[PDB]
């Protein structure tokens, strides 16, 4: 059996002896400090497992049990939210009136006057109005009681200690060998089939047998203490046949292939559930069934111990063409003896999945009473774009680390990876052009509209009453996908969302989802998005391809991944390393994603969100997006100034914490400019002047004060730039959208 | 007319002469330059609000 | 090769920072090539004439555009409600709403309200008529 | 910038007449933000809009022009 | 009434703002049953609030044009008019604790340099040593001014310089 | 043409020469050290001034020393 | 025994399909630097201009546009593979100049017969003040 369990018994003694000696992992740190750069290099090099040792087996065991540590912390984090969902919440009261009672699950302690953050969220309850949307998960899960939240919180603590056991066991007691990890055929067969396939089979079975009969009784209208408990929905088939009359046929229509007889509770409805605003749950049930059958089929693709199935070395080495030399030869060997090469491809798509998730959830809101909660909708979009955006920059960072550390010029000869480096000047320069092309022809349209509107020439702007730049292609797709149930998807009862066209869903006198009409302001801002992503690509891909060498510095890989510079010579070589390109890319990721979440938070408030009266529905900001997003001054006036009037005068209320962090993150943002502008050799000399006054009063420390390193003072700078930048928009968005929505 | 460098330097400069010295009087189009118009209705009010 | 006449070490520079450092250390007289201390003080002393001749040409410019395009003779009589005028506007990029929105202060064409406040300084040192302001402009233009 | 924020805003509240609107709000930094920068930039940023424009549009344009040179400095 | 001021027990914008806050709490209190803990919490907020106004007027805090407690940070105008508790008492209540933390941290660094490698005992704080200096540093001004008289507080020009 | 001038505090451990990415430095005999050698810079026409030499000198207040002078097409590190 | 080897361009290049990081128009006007080594066996090195080239047995001729691009090639040819290369400097009038083992022995080891230029028989802390070297024709460091 080439695919087999292979571990090593007791590699590391479970002992506190190495906790006594910090910096024990590295040669350069184990000799103790003499300098405050020791304790920063301790935390910097702590999880740099490739730099501790050279053994790939010892690296692999370290990242395998650290992943149990991250999963074990997520299980604490989930079990916190079910516990704070249970003991300090209004989820009992929220289910009876989920239109007026604001979701709240954080309650503060009345000490310094901070009990004013316990707002009047309704439901006989005081607490911080949450926006993470767990109450919409739980109605979609059919929880209906705070007993169920408490039992799955205890189930979360149990699972977290099991995950902490597992990382302890699979590192200290019985840790795997190297060729266990290098069975990537067996890993994908198990993860596509068992994790993704059987997971969505199991969750569909939760949706068939628990969530569908509970949420059918909630939509038909039953108080949640009167609904049958979901174990009674298992043991009694006669209850299920009352709601969906095809459970009386049992599981006979499945094996007799009479699957059309399951049409009551596996549907293809589409659109939205008009009672609750969310997606249809029977639609999501047939979703996760058909997802599961797809992944279990795809989970039997790769060859492990019997000759059937594909082998990824042969799949890669066969796809070779006349333009690319050897083709994909040698990519299997570098995606199996390098974690950073795995981590780059993983963080790319997993970050790109998060932005797929964010865009597919305002438009197709999967949870009951999710869409009318405008606070949850704004946060669940905004969060999952940022979490995507960091992970995409992490793809650029750890691809560069592959090029510096784990790249092998020997085994990479005239494959794709060798030929990308050999025309890396053509790659960056044609990308340099299209960023400059997108720079003028997207942002200069805004400067044109600023100038024409300031010069009293509104007929010469780029707007709808002026030179019209319509998004012809995206308006064409909305005319097709709304007409898709006509003949291209004839079994759909409605469209796949309501952005494509049609009518709105009114739930509780508020718009769940209405159609989105794209205009010239939507044209300009989508090309702003194309601009900022191509520049973010430009910086990160320059760091990947010029990680090893350039015409500037030929021996750059010998200097490593994270170095400051090569000195002031040849004009200056500040920020030439591949660390420094993923330093600069974080600002453009910040610059790209801020305009994404600004274009979300103002298109929805102008053209989607708002109260409906069946009398000419009014939106939140009155319908002023295409009227005003032509100009930078429109983004200044109508978005950053008009909508800031709920974060600046929110004092004396529960939203006053958002007013503090609005000033708090305006501080921390600007605090970063002390680090982003200045440099070390100033601050080291200033320390010498104050070590002098500490020498004079005999309080000279033994761990000697040094200024922060060159790369560290940059890394402190971009960390406080992003923390002060994002938490500004966090508190701006939430203090806006909790009040007006 | 012009074939060398200093002949072309004269012709570009004299063509810049011939446009601009006319543009102030004959070349200010009725639709292009609203400053070269007549004094229209109002505008000469105080700066607003208070003093 | 010729533009930094002061620094021949910049004249041997084949790159484009030759232009940038020809500008920025052109007034760093202590580091020019062949500079002596008698040659140092003479270029500083003539440059102070260059600063003075700019200031008086600048101030004679303020006296001219107020005397010609300003409303100083109208502002003398009512110095509270009439707003001051710096210099009239000729921007051919304007539109017609941007002509009539900048006509203010009782003037004919578009104007700029002078916030520098040289009317209040001139009104209290005896200036009353525009003919007293042209004479001051021609005087400083001679002195410049 | 700190001496001129304090000069201007104590003089705005003096010249408007609401001399107590400073002393209530100058004691804490939100009143610097929502009563001096937010409140007094109402007619500035309205120098040009899609409704029209007025005499403040040359100072409205420069106010965005100043933010542009500033950020180009970073 | 020291510098254009007034006692907060005597001003009326102070009492107007007290009645402003209790108005906001009571119109927030009205949404709940009289047994409910979201109303028990708000009535406990009021009795912390109303005692707070009673205690600020009890201490004789100075209000002004805005009806807020204004502080007088000058001895001779606080000692004379009975306001040393505003600034002049906590300016020594602080500077006891401040130089306490300084002296304990001083004595820990002085008594660690005579060792094998003192940099190790700035990571790993000798807790039986550090707590011992923590308790016995409680008379630190009595110990510092005796060290101030010797010349052992100030190290001489053994200190490190660049180019004098 | 950058100005590289070294000093008598050299000990001749020749780490500056091995660190120089442009062969500016070489090792000349000199009796003022145990290793009987002191560096020399006969090729400062080729120097960029990237200061990899004086990142590598062990001696306090570095023995090798680079003064950034006037930049030719070799000092700016140009393939063009 | 050693003196000044010459060049023939007949010697074969490494097998490399060409990169865009190679020479530029500076090679046709100013200078370009060629590098030679004698390889024992056929193996795969990294080009300093990005990519990977394979060396062949015998002499190997390669050309670059910088001096660091050649010495960052010998650095991985001497430390990794224990070869002994040497690179030259070719001018577009055909003139060639010998550069790296300029007296045969590599510059980390003493040749006892190379001349100690650019040295100060004094300590770096014993420089003069810039007031003494002021007005030295051009701007001048006190370390001269
Ligand atoms: C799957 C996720 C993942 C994983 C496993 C890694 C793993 C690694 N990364 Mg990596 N990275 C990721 C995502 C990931 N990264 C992303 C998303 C980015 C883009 C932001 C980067 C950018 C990046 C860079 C630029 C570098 C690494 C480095 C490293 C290595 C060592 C990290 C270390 O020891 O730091 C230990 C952990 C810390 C020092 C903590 C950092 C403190 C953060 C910045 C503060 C923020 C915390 C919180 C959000 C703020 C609120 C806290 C509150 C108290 C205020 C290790 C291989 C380094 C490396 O390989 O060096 C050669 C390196 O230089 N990564
Ligand atoms: C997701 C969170 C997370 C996880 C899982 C780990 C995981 C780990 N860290 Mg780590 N670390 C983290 C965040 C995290 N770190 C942060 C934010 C910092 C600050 C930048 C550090 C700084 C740090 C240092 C300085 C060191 C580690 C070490 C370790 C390893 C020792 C495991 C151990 O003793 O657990 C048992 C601990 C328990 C509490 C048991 C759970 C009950 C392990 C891989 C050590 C290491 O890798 O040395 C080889 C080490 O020296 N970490
Ligand atoms: C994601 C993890 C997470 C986070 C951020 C929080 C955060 C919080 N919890 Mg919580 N909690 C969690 C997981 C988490 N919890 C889990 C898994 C459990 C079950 C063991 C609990 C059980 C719990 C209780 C029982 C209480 C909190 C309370 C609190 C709040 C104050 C905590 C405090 O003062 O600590 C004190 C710090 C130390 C003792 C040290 C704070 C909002 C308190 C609260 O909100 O009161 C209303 C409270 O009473 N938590
Ligand atoms: C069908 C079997 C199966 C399943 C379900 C998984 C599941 C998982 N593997 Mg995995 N793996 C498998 C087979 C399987 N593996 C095989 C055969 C190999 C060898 C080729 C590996 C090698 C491997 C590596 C190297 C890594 C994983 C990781 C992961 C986790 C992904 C993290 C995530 O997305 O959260 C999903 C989380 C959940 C679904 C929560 C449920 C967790 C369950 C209870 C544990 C997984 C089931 C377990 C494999 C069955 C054995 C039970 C145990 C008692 C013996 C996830 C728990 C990564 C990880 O997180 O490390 C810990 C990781 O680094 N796997
Ligand atoms: C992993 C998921 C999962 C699990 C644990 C179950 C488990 C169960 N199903 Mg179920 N089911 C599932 C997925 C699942 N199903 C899916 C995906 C479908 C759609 C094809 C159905 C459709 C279905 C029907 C129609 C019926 C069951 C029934 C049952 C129960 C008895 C099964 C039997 O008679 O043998 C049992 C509790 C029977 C009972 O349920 C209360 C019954 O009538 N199931
Ligand atoms: C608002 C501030 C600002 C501006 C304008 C720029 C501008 C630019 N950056 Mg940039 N940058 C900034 C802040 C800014 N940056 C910050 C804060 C950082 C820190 C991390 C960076 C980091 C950064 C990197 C890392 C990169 C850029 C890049 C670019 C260029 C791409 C855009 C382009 O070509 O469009 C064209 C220019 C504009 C749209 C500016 C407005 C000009 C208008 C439209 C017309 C021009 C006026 C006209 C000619 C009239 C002239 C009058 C006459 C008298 C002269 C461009 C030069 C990328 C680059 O150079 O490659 C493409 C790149 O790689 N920048
Ligand atoms: C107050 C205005 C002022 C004055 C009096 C001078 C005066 C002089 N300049 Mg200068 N200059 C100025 C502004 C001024 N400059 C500005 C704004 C620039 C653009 C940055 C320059 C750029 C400049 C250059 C590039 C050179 C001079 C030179 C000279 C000298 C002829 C003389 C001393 C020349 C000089 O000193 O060479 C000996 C010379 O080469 N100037
Ligand atoms: C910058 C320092 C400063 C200034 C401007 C003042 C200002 C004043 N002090 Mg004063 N004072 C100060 C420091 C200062 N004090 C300090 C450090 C002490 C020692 C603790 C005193 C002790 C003091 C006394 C004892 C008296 C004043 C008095 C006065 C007033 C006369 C006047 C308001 C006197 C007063 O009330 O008016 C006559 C008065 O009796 N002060
Ligand atoms: C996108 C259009 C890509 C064009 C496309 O069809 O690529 C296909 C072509 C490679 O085709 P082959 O059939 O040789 O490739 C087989 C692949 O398996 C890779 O070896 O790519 C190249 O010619 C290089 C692409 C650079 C093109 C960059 C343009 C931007
Ligand atoms: C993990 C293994 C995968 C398979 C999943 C098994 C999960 C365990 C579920 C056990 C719960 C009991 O499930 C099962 O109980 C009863 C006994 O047939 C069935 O109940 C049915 O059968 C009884 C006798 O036949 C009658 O009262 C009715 O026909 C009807 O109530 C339920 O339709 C079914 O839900
Ligand atoms: C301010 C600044 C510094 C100075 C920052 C100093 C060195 C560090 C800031 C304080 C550190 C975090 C020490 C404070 C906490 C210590 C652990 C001591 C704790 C003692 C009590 C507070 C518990 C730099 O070193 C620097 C370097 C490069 C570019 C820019 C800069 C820069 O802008």
């Amino acid at each position: 059996k080439k695919v087999k369990i292979a571990v090593d018994r007791n590699p590391v003694e479970t002992s506190f002896e190495k906790w006594a000696k910090p910096g024990h992992f590295s040669r350069t740190l184990s000799k103790g400090p003499n300098t405050t750069t020791w304790i920063w290099n301790l935390h910097a090099d702590a999880h740099d497992f490739d730099s501790h040792t050279s053994d790939l087996e010892e690296i692999s065991r370290k990242v395998f049990s650290a992943h149990f540590g991250q999963l074990g912390i997520i299980f604490i984090w989930l079990s916190g939210m079910y516990f704070h969902g249970a003991r300090f919440s209004n989820y009992e009261a929220w289910l009876s009136d989920p239109t007026h009672i604001k979701p709240s699950a954080q309650v503060v302690w009345p000490i310094v006057g901070q009990e004013i953050l316990n707002g009047d969220v309704g439901g006989g309850f005081q607490g911080i109005q949450i926006t993470s949307g767990f109450f919409q998960l739980w109605r979609a899960s059919g929880i209906t009681s705070e007993l169920q939240l408490y039992t799955t919180a205890i189930g979360g603590l149990v699972m977290a200690a099991a995950m902490f056991f597992a990382g302890w066991f699979h590192y200290h007691k019985a840790a795997p060998k190297l060729e266990w990890f290098q069975n990537v055929e067996s890993m994908l067969n198990h993860h596509l089939g068992g994790l993704l396939g059987l997971g969505s089979l199991a969750w569909a079975g939760h949706q068939i047998h628990v969530s569908l009969p509970v949420n059918k009784l909630l939509d038909a209208g039953v108080d949640p203490k009167e609904i049958p408990l979901p174990h009674d929905l298992l043991l009694n088939r006669a209850i299920m046949a009352d709601l969906y009359p095809s459970f009386a046929k049992g599981i006979a229509p499945f094996f007799t292939l009479n699957w059309s007889e399951y049409s009551d509770f596996l549907t293809f409805k589409g659109g939205l559930n008009p009672v609750t605003g969310g997606l249809w749950l029977s639609d999501t049930a047939h979703h996760h069934v058909a997802i599961a059958v797809l992944f279990l089929v795809a989970g039997h693709m790769y060859r492990t111990n019997w000759g059937i199935g594909h082998s990824m070395k042969e799949i890669l080495e066969a796809h070779r063409g006349p333009f690319t030399g050897e083709g994909h030869v040698g990519l299997y060997e570098i995606l199996t003896t390098s974690w950073h090469a795995q981590l780059a491809i993983n963080l790319a798509l997993f970050g790109s999945l998060s932005i797929i998730v964010a865009h597919h959830m305002y438009a197709m809101p999967p949870y009951p009473y999710l869409a009318t909660d405008y606070g949850t909708q704004l946060s669940l979009f905004t969060h999952h774009t940022w979490i995507g955006g960091f992970c995409i920059v992490g793809a650029g960072a750890h691809a560069a680390i592959f090029m510096v550390r784990d790249y092998d010029p020997t085994n990479n000869y005239n494959n794709l990876l060798d030929r990308v480096i050999r025309h890396r000047d053509a790659i960056i320069s044609h990308l340099n052009w299209v960023c400059i092309f997108l720079g003028f022809h997207s942002f200069g349209l805004y400067i044109h509209n600023d100038t024409m509107s300031a010069l009293g020439r509104p007929q010469d702007m780029f707007s709808d009453t002026a030179i019209q730049l319509q998004p012809v292609f995206a308006q064409w797709i909305q005319n097709t996908h709304f007409l898709a149930p006509q003949l291209t998807a004839p079994n759909a009862l409605a469209a796949t969302s309501l952005t494509w066209g049609g009518d709105l869903v009114a739930v509780g006198g508020k718009v769940a989802m209405m159609p989105i009409s794209l205009g010239t302001s939507d044209f300009m801002v989508h090309h702003i998005h194309a601009f900022t992503i191509h520049v973010t690509v430009l910086i990160l891909l320059k760091g990947v391809l010029f990680a090893r060498s350039s015409r500037l510095i030929p021996d750059k890989a010998n200097l490593g991944f994270r170095f400051p510079c090569d000195g002031p010579g040849r004009g200056g070589t500040c920020q030439v390393s591949a660390w420094d390109h993923v330093f600069l890319g974080l600002f453009w990721m910040y610059n790209s994603l801020s305009i994404v979440i600004f274009h979300f938070s103002w298109k929805m408030q102008s053209d989607v969100w708002g109260t409906v009266t069946a009398s000419g529905v009014s939106h939140i900001t009155g319908g002023n997006f295409a009227q005003s997003a032509n100009t930078i001054n429109g983004w200044l006036r109508d978005f950053l100034w008009a909508q800031s009037s709920q974060v600046i005068q929110s004092y004396g209320s529960a939203l006053s914490a958002y007013g503090l962090i609005f000033l708090g993150a305006h501080f921390v943002w600007a605090f970063s400019l002390m680090f982003l502008f200045s440099g070390r050799g100033y601050w080291q000399e200033l320390i010498e002047s104050i070590v002098w006054a500490h020498n004079k009063l005999k309080v000279a420390p033994a761990i000697q004060p040094r200024a922060l390193s060159i790369t560290q003072g940059r890394a402190v700078g971009v960390a406080h730039y992003l923390l002060g930048g994002i938490a500004t928009t966090w508190s701006f968005f939430l203090a806006r959208i909790i009040s007006v929505g | 007319i012009i074939s060398r460098r200093e002949s072309l330097r004269a012709l570009v400069a004299l063509s810049g002469i011939a446009a601009i010295v006319t543009y102030g009087l004959k070349g200010a189009k009725d639709a292009d330059l609203p400053i070269t118009k007549g004094p229209q209705t109002t505008g000469e009010n105080g700066k607003g609000g208070s003093v | 090769k010729l533009f930094p006449k002061f620094s021949q070490g910049l004249a041997q520079d084949p790159t484009t920072r030759r232009i940038w450092y020809g500008l920025a250390m052109a007034h760093d007289f202590e580091s020019h090539d062949g500079m002596t201390e008698e040659n140092l003080y003479q270029k500083i002393f003539a440059s102070h004439f260059g600063q003075l001749s700019i200031i008086f040409l600048w101030t004679s410019g303020n006296l001219f555009h107020v005397a010609w395009q300003g409303n100083f003779e109208q502002w003398v009589t009512d110095p509270v409600h009439i707003r001051p005028i710096a210099h009239a506007i000729w921007d051919p990029h304007f539109g017609q709403p941007a002509v009539e929105a900048f006509t203010r202060g009782g003037a004919s064409g578009p104007v700029n309200i002078s916030t520098s406040g040289v009317y209040q300084w001139w009104y209290t040192i005896g200036m009353r008529t525009n003919q007293d302001l042209y004479v001051g402009s021609v005087f400083l233009a001679l002195v410049s | 910038g700190w001496v001129t924020f304090y000069w201007h805003w104590k003089h705005l509240t003096l010249w408007q007449g609401n001399v107590a609107q400073f002393d209530e709000s100058s004691t804490y930094l939100m009143g610097w933000l929502r009563d001096y920068l937010w409140l007094n930039s109402s007619q500035l940023i309205n120098g040009y809009n899609p409704f029209g424009m007025n005499s403040l549009s040359v100072w409205a344009w420069t106010f965005l022009f100043g933010h542009l040179i500033y950020a180009t400095g970073f | 009434d020291i510098a254009g001021l007034t006692p907060c027990s005597e001003s009326k914008a102070y009492a107007k703002l007290e009645k402003k806050e209790l108005k906001t709490l009571e119109k927030r209190l009205k949404q709940y049953e009289a047994d409910s803990a979201p109303a028990v919490a708000l009535k406990a907020t009021m009795e912390r609030t109303k005692a707070r106004f009673a205690n600020y007027a009890k201490a004789g805090l100075l209000c002004g044009n805005d009806g807020l407690p204004h502080l007088i940070a000058d001895p001779g105008l606080a000692l004379k008019y009975g306001h040393a508790g505003e600034v002049f008492i906590p300016t020594f209540g602080f500077l006891y604790v401040a130089g306490y933390i300084g002296y304990v941290g001083r004595q820990y660094l002085i008594a660690v340099k005579g060792e094998a490698k003192p940099t190790d005992k700035e990571i790993i704080i000798d807790v039986p040593l550090a707590t011992k200096l923590a308790w016995q540093g409680a008379g630190w001004p009595l110990a510092a001014v005796q060290e101030l008289q010797r010349g052992t507080l100030l190290e001489k020009e053994e200190n490190i310089t660049v180019s004098p | 043409a950058h100005i590289v001038k070294i000093y008598d505090t050299c000990i001749g451990c020749t780490q500056c020469v091995r660190a120089c990415p442009l062969d500016v430095l070489e090792m000349v005999p000199w009796d003022g050290c145990k290793a009987s050698q002191m560096a020399s810079a006969p090729r400062t026409e080729d120097c960029v001034g990237c200061k990899r030499c004086e990142t590598a000198c062990p001696t306090d207040f570095l023995s090798v020393r680079v003064y950034l002078g006037s930049e030719s097409t070799r000092s700016m590190g140009l393939s063009y | 025994a050693w003196t000044v080897p010459t060049l023939n361009p007949d010697t074969p290049s490494p097998i490399f399909g060409g990169s865009t990081g190679g020479l530029l128009r500076k090679a046709q006007t100013e200078e370009f630097y060629v590098i030679t080594w004698e390889a024992k066996k056929e193996q795969i090195f990294e080009m300093p201009t990005g990519g990977a080239a394979i060396m062949r047995q015998g002499p190997n001729l390669l050309k670059f546009g910088k001096k660091e691009q050649c010495l960052a090639l010998t650095t991985q040819l001497r430390n990794k593979f224990k070869l002994t290369p040497c690179f030259y400097r070719v001018f577009p009038d055909g003139k060639v100049q010998y550069l790296h083992p300029a007296d045969g022995v590599y510059p980390e080891k003493v040749n006892a017969g190379r001349v100690g230029a650019n040295q100060n028989m004094r300590r770096i802390g014993q420089n003069v003040n810039p007031i003494k070297v002021k007005f030295s024709g051009r701007m001048m460091s006190p370390a001269e």
